RNA sequence: CCCUGAAAAUGGAUGGCGCUCAAGCGUGUUACCUAUACUCUACCGUCAGGGUUGAUAUGAUGCCCUGACGAGUAGGCAGGC
RNA sequence: AAUAUGUAAGAAGUCCUUGUUACUUAAUUGAACGUGGACAUUUGAAUGAAGAGCUUUUAGUGGGCCAUUUUUGGUAAGCAG
RNA sequence: AAUACUGCCAGCUGGGACUGAGGACUGCGACGUAAGUCAAGGAUGCUGGCAAUGGUUAUAUGCCGCCCGUCUUGAAACA
RNA sequence: AAUUGUUGAAAGGGAAGGGCAUUUGAUCA
């Protein structure tokens, strides 16, 4: 009889993604990326300042 | 007043082709056609007989008849707004063979093949085309292809 | 606003209910719509459309069609079913025990049944005694066959029964129908 | 007549089963989403970092809406908008990358505006304008059960794997985006942003292609 | 009172509203402007084989 | 808008004929990336035999000011179409940032000689390092050492439609 | 950019008032107002897809469910006073 | 050149064997129609389709204009074409 | 390291306006081990005032609004 | 009914008449 809106009524979001409650439990939407850390090469480094 | 003939404003279109005049080259006369098979018209300047109308210049029909020297042409022309069969008996030589169908052909028989010798085993045939998917990704490495630095050139004013 | 790519709120184009006023009929239309929206055979929903036929589009059908239905291969034993009248046809003499039924049944045609070893029943009866039209074979008459029709599509190089009054000399055979008065059709 | 009880029984028996294998399904698309992601980035990182240059895939799919309206158009770019299915301003539709669709944007370019969607505009629209197409009628999409009925044939029954099959061209994304009826937006929020809608992106203005910008544009609509 | 000559305006928009329609295709066409001899040796091949197939299989 | 330098590399589709094609890389001010893809490649099919249909960018990225903070000299040459021809121009601006510049020569450009982002071309951007070779009088008077100037009349902005007393411009 | 070139007849037009680091001119960025335009909702009509003789209970041309649309001269059809 | 435009992108198809003809070929040599037999995921490029096809009847219409682009006559025209 | 910019949150929360359609249950979900409950296929509870709200018409105010019918590509015309 | 006279009510800076919403006056379940 009426369209409830997805992303505002918590009982309509839980029962259209049954993963939604996973997803908040384990706060995926936050998620730390792993401390890799990388060194451009001098080449592309001279080649972004090469005027 | 006005003219409005069998043969009016065909003067570049009813003409040979630069350094091509003289007779036909002896191979139209050799083509066999069969009922069924999709030709082209082309009018040639030489032969005057059996010579096609400026609609039917360029267009391509399947063949219904065959005759000592002719061929027929079903032509759908469009008039109003329906379009409608033209049967017209053209001779040989206004005539030529259409490489789609062939290439169509070819390519049935190529899937006639791949069906055969894929499915022996059953595993993804894909049987039809695709169209140009975008590319993927790529790596281009910059050994002895340093990119060089491009800056728009001034205004010149050369004569 | 919509850049419509048809026509908006048009009707379907087919005949829902019968036109006429006839109460029998009505009935009939209603039990074979029940019938129609609660099975699954499609014969009662043929029927049913086949109900809304008008006069001309309900051609009737001769004892000799309903005999030449019959004679093919397995036919013999199915319950011929026919919308509308079912007429008698005198240039027949052989007439096969069969079960039709029709909506109206001309006297000739019923007596012809009968003592052939037949009988004539309605649609009613077809129903009850075939709610999903179990055996049954539909025959329809030649709806071409009019006389109306003739002038349908007249024109030059077509032979289509130009609309006349009277029949013979001088009476739409003169020039355009001849070669020797310039011009044929 | 008491086996009401035992249908009901049987009825969340069935239905939980249901709900176990989409929830497994899911999951395994959030993996396979986070594991995607990162992996172009790092992609990115090490092309940076070994002297070299990573050209990205080009998108396979984009998202077209209508800016325009429906006076004043010629008549080969109408029916391309037609077979398109943009028949209201303000109304977008899917379309999958090829060589064929590329020329028919290019055809209507003036009168639409498309980019490359992100998962997350593609999720909000299918959330909340989200309109299937069930016996041509538009039946809202507030269940899984309709789209598993309606789509069950091809894999998809539930309103992540449309979204799933939406995002990822697939081998049923024809279908799949042939079911959803095309979303009818309103106009933006925060405006165009722009004076002048009928000019180009470059010329400043919200006709042409916007690439990655679409999604705010697509969000401030929806 | 000099008046309009001739003019193509509206004139595609006028055969656009009902469809142009492609002719309607048979798998028998009309056998009409074909060979006479062709015609009647297709007739006489056609009763052969039609009595060919009824004296084969009943 | 608010304009960005960004660095395009491109390349022509690799062929079978000819393998690992060249790599051509323009810096342009553009406000977006999408701005700067379409003026790379407009300024790349008017020295190069190449097209957007023919050819790919292997890399975008945008260049920040190594010292933004910094207050520099800038020489720009400029080449513009005007309403009768085309003309090149040499003008100095003083910004402490490429894009700061730019957008002032762009403003410079469109209030004084009526040029419009389709007509004006950046040729190229350089910074002076040292104050002799700037041949600019209104860029030069403010490279004196002591610099002190007043503001004479200043205009304050007021809150309210009325005022109860007569204002005084003073600094 | 501005000025001379540049002169027509009732008294008058960037609409006028008026405006001069403009309220004039080119360009760059935000906020603000609105169409019978767009999204949602309530009602009416039309069309399409359906359910409803297991009843006392009548109008299955009746009732109900879902979706879409609603401009208009000449003109056609249908329902009504 | 661009634009505009025709045809093909399959079951009315392909392939194997062989029945008919008063056509034709030196000739079971070719052509047409065939019988039997083999190939349904992916039926043979993308997209769309309040479904598509077909028949009857008839109201009004047969003075047009304007806008972008191409362009004729004319110096030009709110001029004609 | 921090910060600017962009994008994400199935993160939380403050304030304001419009709407209350449907009418015993039927379905999809959540909390609750379990009873039972819920913001879950359309709003209820409590309380206050009166027994004035509102309908018709005249004037007034802010805005809009050319004379009916026909001919005409073009009507309100000084047709 | 057109038209006209009185009584009672309202308006009237070179027209009257109408529509969108409300105040005021009269009247109304």
């Amino acid at each position: 009889v009426l369209k409830k809106n997805p992303l505002k009524n918590k009982q309509v979001l839980l029962r259209l993604n049954p993963y939604a409650k996973v997803f908040a439990a384990e706060k995926l939407g936050s998620k730390k990326a792993e401390k890799t850390g990388t060194k451009p090469a001098a080449v592309f480094t001279e080649t972004l300042k090469h005027d | 007043g006005k003219s409005h003939g069998y043969r009016s404003r065909t003067r570049y279109m009813f003409q040979r082709d630069f350094r091509k005049h003289g007779a036909v080259h002896l191979s139209t006369y050799l083509k066999v056609y069969k009922v069924g098979d999709i030709v082209d018209i082309k009018a040639n300047g030489s032969i005057q007989k059996g010579m096609p109308h400026k609609f039917y210049q360029g267009k391509t029909g399947v063949v219904y008849n065959v005759t000592k020297s002719s061929v027929g042409v079903i032509i759908n022309k469009m008039v109003g707004n329906r379009y409608l069969e033209k049967r017209l008996n053209l001779r040989v030589e206004h005539i030529k063979h259409s490489k789609c169908r062939q290439e169509f052909l070819e390519r049935v028989k190529a899937n006639a093949a791949k069906r055969a010798e894929a499915k022996a085993q059953g595993v993804a045939v894909q049987l039809k085309r695709q169209p140009a998917q975008p590319r993927e990704s790529r790596i281009v490495s910059t050994e002895g292809n340093v990119p060089q630095t491009l800056a728009p050139v001034p205004y010149e004013t050369f004569i | 606003g919509i850049d419509h790519t048809s026509k908006q709120h048009k009707r379907s184009g087919h005949r829902t209910a019968p036109k006429s006023d006839n109460v029998y009929l009505k009935l009939l239309v209603k039990l074979y719509t029940f019938l129609a929206r609660r099975t699954d055979a499609p014969f009662n929903k043929v029927v049913l459309k086949a109900l809304f036929l008008s006069k001309i589009n309900r051609p009737p059908v001769s004892v000799s069609r309903i005999a030449r239905a019959l004679k093919q291969e397995g036919a013999a034993n199915k319950t011929v079913v026919v919308v509308g009248t079912v007429t008698d046809d005198a240039r027949i003499f052989e007439f096969p025990k069969t079960t039709v039924a029709a909506l109206r049944f001309t006297a000739g045609a019923r007596a012809k049944i009968v003592k052939a070893g037949g009988e004539c029943i309605t649609l009613d009866q077809l129903a009850v005694r075939a709610p999903k039209g179990q055996n049954t074979l539909i025959l329809r008459g030649p709806r071409n066959s009019r006389e109306a029709v003739r002038h349908f599509g007249m024109g030059p190089h077509k032979g289509k029964a130009p609309r006349i009054l009277s029949t013979g000399r001088k009476f739409e055979r003169a020039r355009g129908r001849r070669r020797s008065k310039g011009f044929k059709v | 007549a008491e086996q009401v009880a035992a249908e009901r029984a049987a009825r969340k028996a069935a239905n939980k089963e249901k709900r176990a294998i989409i929830l497994e399904r899911n999951a395994a698309y959030q993996k396979e989403y986070e594991t995607a992601e990162r992996n172009i980035i790092q992609a990115k990182r090490d092309a940076k970092a070994a002297g070299s240059y990573y050209v990205e895939a080009q998108h396979k799919l984009v998202f077209v809406v209508r800016i325009k309206g429906i006076n004043k158009i010629p008549p080969k770019p109408r029916k391309v908008l037609q077979l398109l299915r943009l028949t209201r301003i303000n109304s977008g539709t899917f379309v999958k990358v090829t060589k064929a669709t590329l020329e028919l944007l290019k055809l209507i370019e003036p009168y639409v505006a498309y980019g490359y969607p992100s998962y997350s505009t593609i999720r909000q629209l299918v959330y909340k304008r989200g309109f299937g197409k069930i016996n041509k009628q538009r039946v809202p999409l507030s269940d899984n059960a309709i789209i598993e009925a309606n789509l069950g044939k091809y894999g998809i029954l539930s309103i992540d794997d449309l979204i799933h099959e939406i995002i990822t061209v697939g081998p049923h994304f024809k279908q799949a985006n042939n079911f959803l009826w095309p979303f009818k937006l309103s106009n933006p929020s925060g405006g165009w942003g722009v004076p002048r809608k009928f000019k180009h992106f470059i010329q400043g203005g919200s006709f042409g292609n916007r690439e990655e910008f679409i999604n705010k544009l697509v969000k401030s609509m929806n | 009172a000099k008046s309009k000559n001739h003019t193509a305006h509206n004139q595609t928009r006028k055969a656009h509203r009902n469809g142009i329609k492609k002719p309607k295709t048979y798998k028998y066409p009309s056998l009409k402007g074909v060979d006479p001899k062709f015609r009647r040796n297709h007739k006489h091949a056609l009763h052969g084989t039609a009595k060919a197939l009824a004296a084969a299989k009943k | 808008a608010h304009f960005k330098e960004y660095q395009v590399i491109g390349r022509r589709l690799p062929t079978e004929s000819v393998p690992e094609p060249k790599l051509f890389r323009m810096r342009i001010f553009a406000s977006n990336e999408v701005i700067a893809k379409s003026r790379y490649w407009y300024f790349l099919q008017k020295l190069h035999k190449v097209k957007k249909a023919s050819g790919e960018i292997v890399s975008i990225n945008q260049i920040n000011e190594a010292h933004p903070t910094k207050v520099k000299n800038f020489g720009v040459w400029v080449r513009y179409d005007s309403r009768s021809g085309t003309h090149n121009m040499y003008k100095e601006i003083r910004d402490v940032s490429r894009v700061a510049a730019v957008e002032t020569l762009y403003q410079d450009m469109a209030a004084r000689h009526r040029a419009r982002f389709r007509s004006i071309h950046i040729l190229k951007v350089a910074e002076i390092e040292k104050t002799a070779d700037v041949k600019r009088q209104y860029v030069k008077q403010f490279l004196t050492k002591d610099l002190k100037f007043p503001l004479p009349h200043r205009v304050q902005k007021s809150t309210k439609t009325f005022s109860y007393k007569r204002p005084s411009t003073f600094y």
